[PDB]
Order: C-alpha cells, then sequence, then structure tokens
RNA sequence: AUCGAGAGGA
DNA sequence: CGCTCTGCTCCTTCTCCTTCCTCTCGATGGCTATGAGATCAACTAG
DNA sequence: CTAGTTGATCTCATATTTCATTCCTACTCAGGAGAAGGAGCAGAGCG
C-alpha cells in the first residue's frame, strides 16, 4: 500500500507544477524504492547502503570509506554494472552492448 | 605479444606483508630524492618508473610512455594501525577473546547461532558485534543450553575483557578491576584467530585476514603516481606524497635509532606516535581529531584520500567524466534554410577536427584528392598513417603530391558534409539535449541550427554555446546515425508528445497564411511552390 | 537451446544499429562484399543494402539474465524498422 | 614424457579473410602455432592428434574491430620431462665440461659436475669425448641420462643429464 | 583428468613406441587430407619422408626428434606393440610407469625398480620378472 | 542523486526489468511492456455514458425490434435476421462488453475515460476510410460471424511474451487486458457496420494493420529504462520541489503532515 | 572539452555503448597494461623487446594478459595499492553457468 | 532574427558602426636576484594586431622591465553579443547589404532588425517608449 | 608551471 | 517484598555532509655548504 | 691479457657557529539532519 501512496504522492508534486510525465517513469522510481520491503531512500544511508557492485557504489558520494569496506570484506565485483565497465573502459552491457555478435560460418560458407 | 583479454571481475582485498615484500622491486631507505643530477638508489631509483629519456624503468625501457610504475618497499620498525580500519579493528577486538584467540561467544548460545546463519557477511558480524561487545568475560566453562548442568570448557583465558575506547590513533582498554593497547599485541591475538572465526566475522582466508589490517610494510607508489615536477626553472617542487613519504622515512629512521641505541623508553613512545601520526595522515589527512598535517609551504597536505574523495578526485573528475578531444565549442545562431538533422560548422572548426577514414578500393581515388589538397584547403587531410603506424604529417612535407596510398592505411580526413556528429548543451539535463546531427560546412565562425530543434535543447541565440563531439570509428558513426539521429527523437518518451514543432515567427506566420481571408496572387504562388523541395512540378 | 526460443523474433533497434556498424566496419576493412556494387562507395550504405536482402553473414547471441543465451541468425530475424 | 591431451587455442582472424575459404584457412593457421610448440605446462607440442574434426565453436566478433576470435579445441601430442626420469638418447655435441645430448625433442646438458669422477674430459679425442672411464660418451654414440629436474626456458625447454649413477651409462 | 570435450579422460601416458605409431598415423591422415585438398632403419626414413612432404622441412628439430626416437624405439612393429599394451596396462600399473617400461630397455625387476623409483616400493617383483623377460625377448625381435 | 539510484535498470531479453544484481524490479516494463514513445491518450467509450446509452450503441438483436440491425447496412439482410447461431455470438459479445464496462469502473473509480494506450485505433480507421474511398451509401459485404471471429483472432496475435508456459501465458493475457478492452469497444458489431461502414477489404486490412502497429510499439529489450525514467522525473523539477526533496529523502520529521478522512 | 557525468548519462539512455567507450578510451586515456593471471595485479615485467614476461612474487611466466584501460584507472588502482588495498583484476568469471 | 538573435545592416558596419579598438599589454622581467641567476631578451639566436608602444623601464630593484602594448580593430561579426538598455541581449544572426534591407518611403534603412516576439514575453514596454 | 583566490559568462 | 536483571526508552555526542566555460592576479615554488681523501674505473700499451 | 697511472666518483668531517628559535591564540560566522553510544529507569522475573 505504501508503494501506491508513494506513487500517489509524487504524482501530485509533478502534476501540481502543470507538467505531465508518463506513468512508467514514476512507476519505476517508486518500485525501485520499495523492492527491499521498505522505503529505501536515495541518500547515502538509503540506496548506497545496498549489496550492488562495490565499485559502482564508490562513485556516488562516499568513495574512500566504501573501498575499505570492500577491501576488508574481500568483496568481489562482477562488473555487470554500468559504472564498472565505464571505469575499466570496456563496452557496458547496455543498449547495443547488451548482446553479442557471432560469425555464422554455416551461412557464410553456405553463401558462395 | 601477450594474449588480449577484457576484465570480467574485480576481487578486492588487503596486501599480505609477505606479498608486499615479494611484489616490490626495491627497498626504500633514504628520504633523499636526489646529488647534482643522479638519483639515490634508495629512493626514486631506476628500479622504479624512470624519468623521461631514461629507458630503464627497472629494465622496462619505453620511458614514461608505455611503461607503468613499479612499487617500492618500506619495512616499518614498529607496526602501525591502518586509518580506514581503525573502527573495524575496534569492533573486531571487542569480539575476540582478548589473548585467547577465540570468540567471546560460541555456538552453544542460540542468539549467535542465528547470527552465524545470516548469509550477508557485512550484516553477519554486525549482529555478532552487538552480542560479543556486551560480553565482558571469556570464562572457560559455559553451561550448555541442552544440558544446563553441563559446561563446555572453551575459553582458554577465562579472564575478563577490558572496555575498549577510541582515543586519537590509539585504543585504551579499561579493565574492570586501564592502559593503552599495544600495537604489537593486536597482531599476536589476530594471528591467533582461527580460520573458522574469520568466516563468522566476514573475512576471507586468502584475500582478507584480520592481521593484515595492521601495516607492517608500506607499499611505495611509483613516480608516476607522484610525477616528477618541473613547474619552475630546474626547481624540484616535488609532489606532496614525496615530501610526506620522506617525512615518514625520517620518523621511521629515528624510531629504530632510539630503540637500537640509548633506548630512552619514553622518547620511543612518542617517536612511535609520530610514526603512527605521519603514516595515518599520509593516507587520510582528514580525521575527527584536531591533528591536521600542514605542508612546509603552510597549506594542508593532500593525502591520498583527498585525491579520490569528492568531485575533482580520480573517480568523478577523471574516470566518470573526463576531458576529451575531437570536440569543438562555439556560439550558435539560427538558420531557416538548414534542415533539422543538419548543422552549420565553421570551415575553421571543420579544418581542425579530423576523421581517420581507412583507404579502400571504393575511395582510394577520392582520398588521394584530399591528400593532394593538404591541410590548408578545406576538403583535405592533416595526417596519413601507414600500415606500420608511421604518422605522416602533411603539414610539414611537400610530399603531399608524392605520397602513394595503400589499402589498409588510415587518412585523417577533414570533417565534411553529411558526417554524423553529436551536439550537447550544458547542462545535458535529459535525453533530448544530446542528439546526432548531419554536417554542412558554413563559411563563418558560429554553429547554425534550425529553429524547431531549439526546443529539445532548451537553447537560445542570446549567446549560448554548444559542444560538438565527432566519432572516430565506423561503428560509432552507425549508432549516432541510427540511435541519436535527430529525426528519431521527434517523439519524446518524456510526455508522449513531439518535443519539437513550429515555433517563434514561423508559428505566427502560418496562422496569418492559413486564414480564410488570405489570398495569393499568381505571381507570388509560383515562387512559393518552387521553395518546396519535394514539389512535383504540378501547379 | 534452439528449441522453443522465448525471445522476440523481431530485430531490436539496438541489434540493428550494432549489426550495421559492425558490418560497415568490416566493409571498410576490405571485407568480401556479398551483394552487387551500385557505386555506393560509403561502407554504411553497402551495409544497409546487405541487411535489406538478408545477405549479412552474422548471428546474434542474446544473453538472458541468468547467463544462458540464444543464437538468432540475422536472416531469420524479422526487420520491421 | 609423451602424453596426449585436448588443448585449446584462441586465434584472431582479420576481417579480409572472411571468405568461405576461411573454414579451411583457419585450420591451416592452427598448424603453424601448434606444430612443434613450446610451453612450460605441457613441454613441447609435437603433433595434433585427430587432425580432422577441428573444433571451431562459432566465431566471436571483437567489439573493437571486425577481427574474429575462435577458441579452437584439438587433441594434441606433447612431450614432458620429469625429475629422476631415465631416458636413452643421443649425443649431439661435446663440450669441455660435459655434453649436449638430444632426448627426443628436448636438449639435455650432461655437465661434468654430474658424471663419475673417474670419467674425465679427453681433449685429445675427436670428438672431444669423455673416455677416462668405462662411460665413453661421444657424438656418434648413444647415451642414457637421468633428468634431475627441468630448467625450462621461455624460448625452449632444456634439462640436466647425469651419469654419476649406477645405471643409464654410456650407450 | 577432464578434456575439453566434456569427458573425464585419464592422463594418457603415451609410450614412446606407441607415440611413434600415432605420429605415423597422424602424418598419413594429414597426407590424405592434403590429397583431398619393421626395423628402425626403414621406419626412420619412411617417417622422414612423411614429415618432409606434410611440412616444408623448416621444423628440423622434429625430424631430429622423430629420427632418434625410431633409433631408440623398443617396440616398432605395431602388431607386437599391442602385446605390451595389454601386458603392462592390464596389471594396474600407473600409466606413467607403463610408458616408462614400454619405452626403455629393461630385463629384470630389480633394474626396473632401480630405474623406476615408483615401482621400488609397491610393485610385485614376480610380475616384473615374468614380463620383463618377455619384453626383453620381444625387444630382440625388433 | 536520482540517476545514480536508477542508473543500472535495463529491460532484458526476457522482457522483465532488472538491476545489475539481477534483482527483478518490474516483471513487465511499466506493467504493459510498451515503449513510452508509442503511447498516446485514447478514449475508452465503454466507461462513460448511461446504461441505456451504452446499450443502444453496442447491443444488436436479430430477433427483437429494439436492436434490429438495418438490412441496408449489409449485403446479407433478412438472411441474418432471425439467425439464432449469430444471435448467440452477439450475446457473448454483449456480455463480454458488459464485463468490461463494470470491470473498467473498478480500475478507474473516477470514471475518467481518456487514458494513454498504444496504437491510435481511431486514426487507423479514418485512414482505412480514406485509403480507398469506402462508399458510405451502399450495403457492406461483411458478415456478423466474420467480424466477431476476426476481432477474437486479433487478440491472439497481440503477443508481448513468447513463452509457451502457463505462467507466461497467464501474464500475457494480463498485459493486454486493458488494450484489448479498447479493441472490443471500437470494433463492436454495430459500430463496424453503422458508424464505420467498412468493407471486407477494409476490415481485413485494418486488423492486419493493428497487429503490425501494436507489435512495433513493444519496448525493445536492452532499453536503458532506468536512466530514461530518472531523467524524465528530474527535468521538470527545474521548473513543490522542497516536497520532492522531502519525498526522495524519507524525512520522517516532515514539514506539514496531514490526514484526509472521508 | 569535458564529457561530464550528464554527458555520459544521456548516451546511456540512448544505449550507444560503443560511442561511450570510444569517448572514454580512444578520445583519451587509452593505455595498455599487463596482468598476472595468478594475482590480478599490474606487476608484470614485460621486456617487450625480447617478448619476456614475468611476475616476481608469483614466479609466473606463462599466464599474462593485456588489458586496455583508462590511464586514470591505472592510477586509481596504484593509489589503492599505496593505500594497502589490492584491486585484483581477473579475466575469467568465477561462475560460468 | 527568430530567437534573441538579430539582423544587422552590413553596410552600416562598413561605415564604422560599432567599430572598436582593443589593447592587450604584455610583460616580462629581466631576471631574478644576482646569486648566479641571469637572463636577457636581446633577440636570442634560434592574438593578431600591431604594436602600439614598447616601454622599457626598471623597477625599484634595478631589474629591466619591458611592457609591450598591441592594439587591434575588432569589427562586428556574426555572433557578437549586443544589447539595448533594457536587458534585450542578443547576437548578430546575419548581416545584410543595404539593398536587401526593408526601406521606408524616405529611403531610411534600418541599422538593426529585432524580432517582434521578444516584446510580449519579456514585457519591455519601456524599450518601445524609448524608441 | 603550480596551487590559491577573485571576476564573469552558458 | 527486596534483589537483580534486562530491555526499553531516552538523551546526548558525533560525524558528514552540494552542471559547463573564459579570464585575471598572486604567492611560491628553494635547496642547505667546504672541497678533499679515497676508492673505482677509464684509458692506455706491451 | 693485465699491471700501471690517472680521470672519475663515492664518502666524510673540516671550516661559520649567530642570535634571538614567532607566539599565545579570540572569534565569530553556517548548519542540519541522521547515526552511535552512554545513561537512566522501571517493570518482570528471581531469592
Ligand atoms: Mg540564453
Ligand atoms: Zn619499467
Ligand atoms: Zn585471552
Ligand atoms: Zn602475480
Amino acid at each position: 500500500a505504501g508503494r501506491a501512496a508513494l506513487y500517489k504522492e509524487v504524482y501530485n508534486v509533478i502534476a501540481s507544477d502543470g507538467s505531465y510525465v508518463n506513468y512508467r517513469h514514476m512507476a519505476l522510481l517508486v518500485d525501485v524504492m520499495t523492492t527491499q520491503g521498505g522505503l529505501t531512500s536515495v541518500t547515502r544511508h538509503g540506496f548506497n547502503r545496498s549489496n550492488t557492485g562495490a565499485l559502482m557504489r564508490c562513485s556516488f558520494e562516499e568513495t574512500v570509506e566504501i573501498l575499505f569496506e570492500a577491501g576488508a570484506s574481500a568483496e568481489l565485483d562482477d562488473c555487470r554494472g554500468v559504472s564498472e565497465n565505464v571505469i575499466l573502459g570496456q563496452m557496458a552491457p547496455i543498449g547495443t552492448g547488451a548482446f553479442d555478435v557471432m560469425i555464422d560460418e554455416e551461412s557464410l560458407v553456405k553463401y558462395m | 605479444s601477450a594474449p588480449l583479454r577484457t576484465v570480467k571481475e574485480v576481487q578486492f582485498g588487503l596486501f599480505s606483508p609477505e606479498e608486499v615484500r615479494a611484489i616490490s622491486v626495491a627497498k626504500i631507505r633514504f628520504p633523499e630524492t636526489m646529488q647534482t643530477r643522479a638519483k639515490i638508489g634508495g629512493l626514486n631509483d631506476p628500479r622504479l618508473g624512470s624519468i623521461d629519456r631514461n629507458l630503464k624503468c627497472q629494465t622496462c625501457q619505453e620511458g614514461m610512455n608505455e611503461c607503468p610504475g613499479h612499487f617500492g618497499h618500506i619495512d616499518l620498525a614498529k607496526p602501525v594501525f591502518h586509518v580506514g580500519f581503525i573502527a573495524k579493528i575496534k569492533k573486531v577486538c571487542e569480539c575476540v577473546c582478548m589473548h585467547c584467540g577465540k570468540l567471546l561467544l560460541d555456538e552453544h548460545n542460540e542468539l549467535m547461532r542465528q547470527a552465524l546463519a545470516i548469509k550477508d557477511s557485512k550484516k553477519r558480524f554486525a549482529a555478532i558485534w552487538t552480542l560479543c561487545k556486551t560480553k565482558m568475560v571469556c570464562e572457560t566453562d559455559v553451561p550448555s543450553e541442552d544440558d544446563p548442568t553441563q559446561l563446555v570448557s572453551r575459553g582458554g583465558c577465562g579472564n575478563t575483557q577490558p572496555t575498549i575506547r577510541k582515543d586519537g590513533l590509539k585504543l585504551v582498554g579499561s579493565w574492570k578491576k586501564l592502559r593503552v593497547l599495544s600495537t604489537e599485541e593486536i597482531l599476536n591475538i589476530f594471528k591467533h584467530i582461527s580460520v573458522k572465526d574469520f568466516t563468522s566475522l566476514g573475512f576471507n582466508e586468502v584475500f582478507s585476514r584480520p592481521e593484515w589490517m595492521i601495516l607492517t610494510c608500506l607499499p611505495v607508489p611509483p613516480p608516476p603516481v607522484r610525477p616528477s615536477i618541473s613547474f619552475n626553472e630546474s626547481q624540484r617542487g616535488e609532489d606532496d606524497l614525496t615530501f610526506k613519504l620522506a617525512d615518514i622515512l625520517k620518523a621511521n629512521i629515528s624510531l629504530e635509532t632510539l630503540e637500537h641505541n640509548g633506548a630512552p623508553h619514553h622518547a620511543i613512545e612518542e617517536a612511535e606516535s609520530l610514526l603512527q601520526f605521519h603514516v595515518a595522515t599520509y593516507m587520510d589527512n582528514d580525521i575527527a581529531g584536531q591533528p591536521q598535517a600542514l605542508q612546509k609551504s603552510g597549506r594542508p597536505v593532500k593525502s591520498i584520500r583527498a585525491r579520490l574523495k569528492g568531485k575533482e578526485g580520480r573517480i568523478r573528475g577523471n574516470l566518470m567524466g573526463k576531458r576529451v578531444d575531437f570536440s569543438a565549442r562555439t556560439v550558435i545562431s539560427g538558420d531557416p534554410n538548414l534542415e533539422l538533422d543538419q548543422v552549420g560548422v565553421p570551415k575553421s572548426i571543420a579544418k581542425t577536427l579530423t576523421y581517420p577514414e581507412v583507404v579502400t578500393p571504393y575511395n582510394i581515388d577520392r582520398l588521394t584528392q584530399l591528400v593532394r589538397n593538404g591541410p590548408n584547403e578545406h576538403p583535405g587531410a592533416k595526417y596519413v598513417i601507414r600500415d606500420s603506424g608511421d604518422r605522416i604529417d602533411l603539414r610539414y612535407s611537400k610530399r603531399a603530391g608524392d605520397i602513394q596510398l595503400q589499402y589498409g592505411w588510415k587518412v585523417e580526413r577533414h570533417i565534411m558534409d553529411n558526417d554524423p556528429v553529436l551536439f550537447n548543451r550544458q547542462p545535458s539535463l535529459h535525453k533530448m539535449s544530446m542528439m546526432a546531427h548531419r554536417v554542412k560546412v558554413i563559411p563563418y565562425s558560429t554553429f547554425r541550427l534550425n529553429l524547431s530543434v531549439t526546443s529539445p535543447y532548451n537553447a537560445d541565440f542570446d549567446g549560448d554555446e554548444m559542444n560538438l563531439h565527432v566519432p572516430q570509428s565506423e561503428e560509432t558513426r552507425a549508432e549516432l546515425s541510427q540511435l541519436c539521429a535527430v529525426p528519431l527523437q521527434i517523439v519524446s518518451p518524456q510526455s508522449n508528445k513531439p518535443c519539437m514543432g513550429i515555433v517563434q515567427d514561423t508559428l505566427c506566420g502560418i496562422r496569418k497564411l492559413t486564414l480564410r481571408d488570405t489570398f495569393i496572387e499568381l505571381d507570388q504562388v509560383l515562387n512559393m511552390l518552387y521553395w518546396v523541395p519535394d514539389w512535383d512540378g504540378v501547379i | 537451446p534452439k528449441d522453443q526460443r522465448a525471445t522476440t523474433p523481431y530485430m531490436t533497434k539496438y541489434e540493428r544499429a550494432r549489426i550495421l556498424g559492425t558490418r560497415a566496419l568490416q566493409i571498410s576493412m576490405n571485407a568480401p562484399v556479398f551483394v552487387d556494387l551500385e557505386g555506393e562507395t560509403d561502407p554504411l550504405r553497402i551495409a544497409m543494402k546487405e541487411l535489406a536482402e538478408k545477405k549479412i553473414p552474422l548471428v546474434i547471441r542474446r544473453y538472458l539474465p541468468d547467463g544462458s543465451f540464444e543464437d538468432w541468425s540475422v536472416e531469420e530475424l524479422i526487420v520491421d524498422l | 614424457m609423451f602424453f596426449i591431451k585436448d588443448l585449446s587455442l584462441n586465434i584472431t582472424l582479420h576481417p579480409s579473410f572472411f571468405g568461405p575459404r576461411m573454414k579451411q584457412y583457419l585450420k591451416t593457421k592452427l598448424l603453424e602455432e601448434v606444430e612443434g610448440s613450446c610451453t612450460g605446462k605441457f613441454g613441447y607440442i609435437l603433433c595434433v592428434l585427430d587432425y580432422d574434426n577441428i573444433d571451431i565453436q562459432r566465431g566471436r566478433i571483437l567489439p573493437t574491430d571486425g577481427s574474429a576470435e575462435f577458441n579452437v579445441k584439438y587433441r594434441a601430442v606433447v612431450f614432458k620431462p620429469f625429475k629422476g626420469e631415465v631416458v636413452d638418447g643421443t649425443v649431439v655435441s661435446c663440450s669441455q665440461h660435459g655434453f649436449e645430448v638430444q632426448v627426443g625433442p628436448m636438449k639435455v646438458f650432461v655437465t661434468k659436475h654430474l658424471m663419475p669422477q673417474d670419467l674425465t674430459f679427453n681433449a685429445g679425442s675427436n670428438p672431444p669425448s669423455y673416455q677416462s672411464s668405462e662411460d665413453v660418451i661421444t657424438i656418434k654414440s648413444r647415451i642414457r641420462v637421468k633428468i634431475e629436474g627441468c630448467i625450462s626456458q621461455v624460448s625452449s625447454i632444456h634439462a640436466i643429464g647425469s651419469i654419476k649413477e649406477d645405471y643409464l651409462g654410456a650407450i | 583428468q577432464i578434456n575439453h570435450q566434456g569427458e573425464e579422460e585419464e592422463l594418457i601416458a603415451l609410450n614412446l613406441s606407441e607415440a611413434r605409431l600415432v605420429i605415423k598415423e597422424a602424418l598419413v591422415e594429414r597426407r590424405r587430407a592434403f590429397k583431398r585438398s619393421e626395423t628402425r632403419e626403414k621406419e626412420l626414413e619412411s617417417i622422414d619422408v612423411l614429415l618432409e612432404q606434410t611440412t616444408g622441412g623448416n621444423n628440423k628439430d622434429l625430424k631430429n626428434t622423430m629420427q632418434y626416437l625410431t633409433n631408440f624405439s623398443r617396440f616398432r612393429d605395431q602388431e607386437t606393440v599391442g602385446a605390451v599394451i595389454q601386458l603392462l596396462k592390464s596389471t594396474g600399473l600407473h600409466p606413467f610407469e607403463v610408458a616408462q617400461l614400454g619405452s626403455l630397455a629393461c630385463d629384470t625387476a630389480d633394474e626396473a625398480k632401480t630405474l623406476i623409483p615408483s615401482l621400488n616400493n609397491k610393485i610385485s617383483d614376480d610380475e616384473l620378472e615374468r614380463i620383463l623377460k618377455e619384453l626383453s625377448n620381444l625387444e630382440t625381435l625388433y | 542523486r536520482l540517476v545514480k539510484a536508477l542508473e543500472d535498470i535495463m529491460v532484458h531479453y526476457d522482457n522483465t526489468t532488472r538491476n545489475s544484481l539481477g534483482n527483478v524490479i518490474q516483471f513487465i516494463y511499466g506493467e504493459d511492456g510498451m515503449d513510452a514513445a508509442h503511447i498516446e491518450k485514447q478514449s475508452l467509450d465503454t466507461i462513460g455514458g448511461s446504461d441505456a446509452a451504452f446499450e443502444k450503441r453496442y447491443r444488436v438483436d436479430l430477433l427483437n425490434t429494439d436492436h434490429t440491425l438495418d438490412p441496408s447496412l449489409l449485403e446479407s439482410g433478412s438472411e441474418i435476421l432471425g439467425d439464432l447461431k449469430l444471435q448467440v455470438l452477439l450475446d457473448e459479445e454483449y456480455k463480454q462488453l458488459v464485463k468490461d464496462r463494470k470491470f473498467l469502473r473498478e480500475v478507474f473509480v473516477d470514471g475518467e475515460a481518456n487514458w494513454p494506450l498504444p496504437v491510435n485505433i481511431r486514426r487507423i480507421i479514418q485512414n482505412a476510410q480514406q485509403t480507398f474511398h469506402i462508399d458510405h451509401t451502399k450495403p457492406s459485404d461483411l458478415t456478423i460471424k466474420d467480424i466477431v471471429l476476426g476481432v477474437k483472432d486479433l487478440q491472439e496475435n497481440l503477443l508481448v511474451l513468447r513463452g509457451k508456459n502457463e505462467i507466461i501465458q497467464n501474464a500475457q493475457r494480463d498485459a493486454v487486458t486493458l488494450f484489448c478492452c479498447l479493441l472490443r469497444s471500437r470494433l463492436a458489431t454495430r459500430r463496424v457496420l453503422q458508424e464505420y461502414r467498412l468493407t471486407k477489404q477494409a476490415f481485413d486490412w485494418v486488423l492486419s494493420n493493428i497487429e503490425a502497429q501494436f507489435l512495433r510499439s513493444v519496448v525493445h529489450p536492452g532499453e536503458m529504462v532506468g536512466v530514461l525514467a530518472a531523467q524524465s522525473i528530474g527535468e521538470p523539477a527545474t521548473q513543490g520541489v522542497p516536497r520532492l526533496k522531502e519525498i526522495l529523502n524519507v524525512a520522517k520529521n516532515m514539514k506539514t503532515p496531514s490526514l484526509t478522512v472521508y | 572539452l569535458r564529457f561530464g557525468e550528464m554527458e555520459r548519462d544521456c548516451m546511456i539512455a540512448h544505449g550507444a555503448a560503443s560511442f561511450l567507450k570510444e569517448r572514454l578510451m580512444e578520445a583519451s586515456d587509452a593505455f595498455r597494461v599487463h596482468i598476472c593471471g595468478i594475482c590480478g595485479l599490474m606487476t608484470v615485467i614485460a621486456k617487450l623487446n625480447h617478448n619476456q614476461f614475468e611476475c616476481k612474487g608469483c614466479d609466473n611466466k606463462i599466464d599474462i594478459y593485456q588489458i586496455h584501460i583508462p590511464y586514470a584507472a591505472k592510477l586509481l588502482f596504484q593509489e589503492l595499492m599505496a593505500m594497502n588495498i589490492t584491486p585484483r583484476l581477473y579475466t575469467d568469471r568465477s561462475r560460468d553457468f | 532574427n527568430q530567437e534573441d538573435s538579430m539582423i544587422m545592416n552590413q553596410s552600416s558596419i562598413d561605415r564604422g558602426l560599432f567599430r572598436s579598438l582593443f589593447f592587450r599589454s604584455y610583460m616580462d622581467q629581466e631576471k631574478k636576484y644576482g646569486m648566479s641567476i641571469t637572463e636577457t631578451f636581446e633577440k636570442p639566436q634560434r592574438e593578431n594586431g600591431i604594436v602600439d608602444q614598447v616601454l622599457v623601464t626598471t623597477n625599484q630593484d634595478g631589474l629591466k622591465f619591458v611592457k609591450v602594448r598591441v592594439r587591434t580593430t575588432k569589427i562586428p561579426q556574426i555572433g557578437d553579443k549586443f544589447a539595448s538598455r533594457h536587458g534585450q541581449k542578443g547576437t548578430i544572426g546575419i548581416t545584410y547589404r543595404r539593398e536587401d534591407m526593408p526601406f521606408t518611403a524616405e529611403g531610411i534603412v534600418p541599422d538593426l532588425i529585432i524580432n517582434p516576439h521578444a516584446i510580449p514575453s519579456r514585457m519591455t514596454v519601456a524599450h518601445l517608449i524609448e524608441c
């Protein structure tokens, strides 16, 4: 129910200004804030204190403190995030990079 | 050379002191960074990153260009506390049996049994700390929950545990019957913690052990991390870290000196604190307590933490967002006679930005003409790259009329018409404010945009500026021309509405034009019809 | 798992963009062109022509979140964009 | 010594070779960096068992450029030394302080420090063989050596041979 | 061990003699592939011919490798080589030990134990004495 | 701050929405799996109007005189009148609409009958009329049976999820539950014969177009939905706002707590 | 010019993965380093003139890989190195399927 | 002149409208103190404008000083900002020859054209009164 | 060159 | 009913905290020495 | 191949000891909200 109330609440703020934003964009935001069975804020004490990739979490507002915790706990990062591939200068697994391209030898050799 | 791979995962951890000793290529012993031009082998020696023109870099050659640094080594006379782990160190000692090597609690208590069942390592010991911190005794015999009359002889020490309080860079243990905890004793007890106890505490036996939280040997960052300095006329003006490392070296040398000779016990105690203080601030010069390190010039010393913390650090200021090349910035003006996806680019700007087109049978004839023109005329190139990478400069050679192109070569072609490019208005608030435009070269010094495309940018011709970014590869070109192309963002997902339209005088002009009272003579009509580029020639 | 592939049969815009970019990049490297030449010197026009007649010899590997993947031939993918 | 194992190799192919001929051209490529190769894990790779039935497992296009990458698998024959291994090999060249002897595909340096002290260098012999004792070792004569470890090098793999032992003498 | 085909294959300690047999087989296989596209003296030259046409002769070491292996080959006739396979492998010997016995010349168990440290502490001397005599006579047949 | 929280939320090829960890956030993007750029406000007729107004616009009876279909509308006139087989289909259709009418009331308590939905059906129909100048003054060649089966056939091809399992199939029906209710409203038997005097050639073209139009509007997997949503929320904030700062931050000690008791 | 955070955020919305990588590596900071397979550390002695590689402390001369990363990233690791942290980089995912 | 940009009479510029000068004085010092430090500027062996004045002098410490002033003429150009006395700032959208401009009966030709749409949204009725 | 501060513009 | 216990609430401490671009000015960057004795190496020639 | 002589280069005690080793903080000036740990208290169970 709080998820519905949160949506009904933020909708008022945006609607009050006279601007209109689609249902999806507001719906996604409240859903992310309540996947943990609770209102996870977007502050350093909210979203940041999550289990997401350690390297991605460092860059938001707390960096040196975060690295120590990851280093002390021997945290392993899977590099499945966006920032990780940005830091390491690789193609992020998003958009055009969410898949892979293979050479079809069977079709290529077939097409003579 | 070696196989090429891409990083799949990152594993964090702490250096094992033996690992630090092994990785290093030189032992640092002298605070001196210099005599006249030679460099002392005890610091910044050739075994680290050599200075330019010196292809040594511990036999890596390559100068500073293609050779990274190689780490040094320092062996502290007395171990010191790592600053970042002070809080965790306090937490850990609050749970270990304090010179018995075990945990204060044990599986025989139901409360912690649930804590041990917690899958999250970070939350695991947090729950444990809430329990063991309150236990002030590690009695050998603990009654069993299943059998109250039966006790388990676990606690080797069986004595009480002091209340541990943080005081500056040191911890004080108030025994319930009061002294400063000794750094050495922490290593002993931590070394006595069983591997099984690591897991309950969230550590990793091969990447993070409690004893490694105490520094016994300092890794020495190589010169590139603290680049050799030439701000002034042969004046060193070296980086702060070099000065700070020398300061620690001075302290470290003194500490062993006092202990080795004379042994003025009390003087050794303060000497250790100075070593602890200098090392502590060297990594983080921002602590809760008063102590703030000040450079000889009078400004605070910029520890490593400052180089990373906050904006302008290595992460936000140099990794997430960074200075880029192949870009231009100038003022914008309107042009009704310019299509949406098109944009006017100054010849001067177009004459400097380049694109490395590959020589192929389809364009070897055309590219040759551009080379013949040279970098002076607009439709030309600046550099020609051979197969081996010999970056020919057309500016400083008459060979522009002599060079012969070969398939596989790259030509730094000038930006020409219809080349996809990316605009950007600061701030880039939302998606519509970064779109890919086609190029038309305009003979003036300002970007020319269509009017109807100003709305998505939130732009205005009152003196605004736009940044221009040019892709350097065919694949990047395709995505700009297939994803960021202006016509593809006509409908904005923001509000389901077309983010663009007819605005300003054109919007007002149509209203007058389409009134029921407006009529057009024959002479006027013919001119209007011709202005339509898609007209079929039928009146 | 070629049997009962649960992904869409259409050609995702991102897939179209990346396939066109990769094919144009290969063409710029003097790769064997599989379609007749109509004077389109630019590699990207050749790539679009190749995609129009399903003459691109490539297969996409769509990755599902768990780590599995599905191989879709560029020929079978339905281009509706 | 000699073993058979299923090895894997990653091969990068330039786009220009994307003709149908690639199917066999890639196989051809395999040969020039599998035939007679050097490695510290398997020793020397001599030949590829099951030359046909080449494993390709589909090519992956590097996102950087058009060059493709194939993780070819193949059964291969390798030769690997072991500590204390006795081998009957031949002598290639003599030396002042020992011999150089060929053990199949690998080289073994039979040093003077590890032959019996009664066996001494004879400068007057042609070739300069060791003939002061019964263990007459020369280029044209066979030899039996013991491998006291293998000091493998990046470019090649060579071991140390000894005759200061009861068995595995000259010839 | 496990191969790259998904099969748990044991360490194939290939004997020197059977190693020569399989290299010959692979060479003839390559020869047919291009077509589409026993005393030591005879074997040494015949295999040298095989190597000299399958390749360009640049890899001289392999010819030096292959030639001397024939010179020291102890079981050249593949038909009789089959005997020493089941004779050695069927006894439960370690494959490396089987390769050790099938590539060198030995006659008595004590010599095998001294030459092979692994067998010196766990081998049944009776089996070694019986087989080594048999292989010793078999070796002379070549 | 808002972007970093939603930076790594992407639509995966399974059509769900996940973050970097793989945690599921929305089992279907936006609860319908439709790209925002292909949506637009459309009117749901079955919601508004009085019961009689709804009845006279949709109810068709081949037996009684209240809802008699005019024979002049169709080439087949009295042949349809009195046909019980066709009458059963109309009763099922009318009952189907009746369920939708009372169903949508629960979904939209306020009764608002203008909501964003994919595929502007009205525009397609108008294009169909002008496409080949359908003559609106002659009987049509369509049949009641063809209209009913054709519409039902269309609902089967509106595939947002491709899995053959019960869970996917159950979700698939839910995804297009609102959109199909719009189809049955504007493709009703009476409307397609009286208001929209289409022909056999038109009707087949219209249905085939809706399917193509609908599928093209499906959200493309790989879309970076997370950033796209955060930017959309943030940008109007540049134009109440302290309250927004009070929402993103939990701010338990709010400024103006209030209750609305009915 | 600076390719700020919002500048990359817009491209992430566009999904242009290749362009974003190009803006951050080819445009600037492109750098090649060698990594020990045993330890994900940039402590490989690469005598490239002689094709000789080594990792003192691991005695590894066979397991080396090249990785292209921003020069700024190399610093970030090396400053973490000096801070007693070990950002070990591995080119093989622990979990396959 | 759709947005705040404006159309300007090219021939008006040629006759001297909004012409401007621009001075930019450079500086350099002789050397540091005398403890084995010296440097001079006597043409050692191996912006856009003219030199206005080269001033050679010495500070109170006896060090030779050189101040060079270079002037240049900056003519109005497309994109150069202009503004009235009411916050109506804008840039030269384009320049037209005199013949192309609209002209009154008397032959007076405008020196500057600005967009009507700037008036209502900005509510600069004071600007109209001044005109 | 460096940091440091100030002014100003988008 | 007094002892003791423990959670529970309460009430301090105690941190730790915010687009893009162009100019100008200005303080400071700064090391510690003397050569000379004695050791290594560079050149040279038989 | 190698001893010799002399350029070059590493390491140290000789000279200057001079003249006192700066000060005392002042000042207000922003700041707010959340997290941590001590402290008290009181009823609940126990002796
Ligand atoms: Mg403006
Ligand atoms: Zn180096
Ligand atoms: Zn203890
Ligand atoms: Zn290593």
